[PDB]
This record gives structure tokens, C-alpha cells and sequence, in this order.
């Protein structure tokens, strides 16, 4: 699974955030529209979508920038539908439960920001911001939305930015 | 030649005044409401989730 996970991950067009030929973070393109996470530095490794102006929302530390609609022509496809179980990402598993996602600890650190979480279809469900240590597991700080398109932001009390 | 403070004024004006001085005050405060109003539903609208 984490195999087709990988491969799905690299076809579609997704481009870590280089600066000084170091990766400091990950951005990718879900619904025809580039999202980056503003706490990241650096530009992303796509010199076509580096030259997409980004918009800036601090509250949730996150940018937004508008896609060619060819270059939408292949992107993330996101779901609503989030229940209870596990799903798949690029470290491999993730737990969801009580409306919150945990990974086993030893998963995930500083520069692992923008790596989506997909489902059993493939279909993004939520985007990995940070993390903190949570004993035997680690809970990730992740942005998920419903039904009705609000975005909800879910940050742990004292949530390292990861 | 009492001259008291409140003496040179000219009621009419005088409440033109009052409007123009302290009526954008009312007017913010309006406005200040209806700010907090609309964050208020927005976080209503997000916690709905």
C-alpha cells in the first residue's frame, strides 16, 4: 500500500520547498489550486509554479495560490467523507480517532510539513502541518474540512511546528 | 458678565455639532458591534464542524 501511496504521490506533481539544497519542507497541488505552508522558507522545486503569487493567511499559518488550468488538469482529488479507521501517507500509517489523527512515534519531524494523508481511493483527507511528542505515538497538527467547505484547524496544546 | 461656559451656544448648531462630534463615535461603535458580530459567526460557523 505505502508503495502506491509513494508512486500516486510522485506521478502527481508535488515539489519539496528547497532552500540552500536543503529540503525544508513539501507543497502540493489539491483541487487545481498550489498550497504552501507560510511557516516553510524557500521556493518550491517547480520553476513553472514558483512563478504563481501566493496569498498569505496567518491564522493558519498556510498560502494559497492560483493553478493554470492546464496545469489543473491533473491534481489531489479531496473527499469529505472522513471516517473513523486508518489511512495512508508518506511515512506510512496514520490513526484517526475522536476526530484527531496520531502516527506511531519515531514518525515525522521537522520538515515533513505539507505531506497530504490519503485514503484506501487515494483521495486527500487532511495536510500534515507539525506534530508533538505523544509518548509510545505522536499526534499530528493537521487542517481537515467537511461537507460544507469549512476548514477546521486541529493544533495539540503545544504543538511543535514539524 | 457671568459668562458661563455653556452660554455660547446655539441649540441648533449646537446639536449639528453634537452630531458631527461624537455621532461617527456612535457610528464606530456600530460598526464595532457588527465586527464582533460577524467574528463571532464565523467561529460559529467553524467550531460547527
Amino acid at each position: 500500500k505505502r508503495q502506491r501511496m509513494v508512486m500516486k504521490l510522485e506521478s502527481d506533481k508535488t515539489f519539496p520547498i528547497m532552500l540552500e539544497g536543503k529540503i525544508n519542507g513539501y507543497a502540493c497541488v489539491v483541487g487545481g489550486k498550489l498550497f504552501r505552508p507560510m511557516h516553510v522558507e524557500g521556493k518550491i522545486d517547480n520553476d513553472v509554479l514558483a512563478a504563481l503569487k501566493t496569498k498569505k493567511a496567518s491564522k493558519y499559518d498556510l498560502e494559497y495560490a492560483d493553478v493554470p488550468q492546464n496545469m489543473r488538469a491533473d491534481t489531489f482529488k479531496y473527499t469529505h467523507e472522513k471516517p473513523q479507521g486508518y489511512y495512508s501517507w508518506h511515512h506510512g500509517a496514520v490513526q484517526y480517532e475522536n476526530g484527531r489523527f496520531t502516527v506511531p512515534k519515531g514518525v515525522g519531524a521537522k520538515g515533513d510539513s505539507g505531506r497530504p494523508i490519503l485514503d484506501n481511493q487515494g483521495r486527500v483527507v487532511a495536510i500534515v502541518l507539525g506534530g508533538v511528542n505523544e509518548g509510545s505515538r505522536t499526534a499530528l497538527s493537521v487542517v481537515m474540512w467537511n461537507e460544507k467547505g469549512v476548514t477546521v484547524k486541529y493544533t495539540p496544546e503545544n504543538c511543535e511546528q514539524w | 458678565h457671568a459668562q458661563t461656559f455653556t452660554a455660547a451656544v446655539s441649540k441648533t448648531a449646537w446639536t449639528w455639532l453634537t452630531s458631527l462630534l461624537g455621532g461617527s463615535a456612535v457610528i464606530i461603535i456600530i460598526g464595532l458591534v457588527l465586527a464582533t458580530i460577524v467574528a463571532m459567526y464565523v467561529l460559529t460557523n467553524q467550531k460547527h464542524n
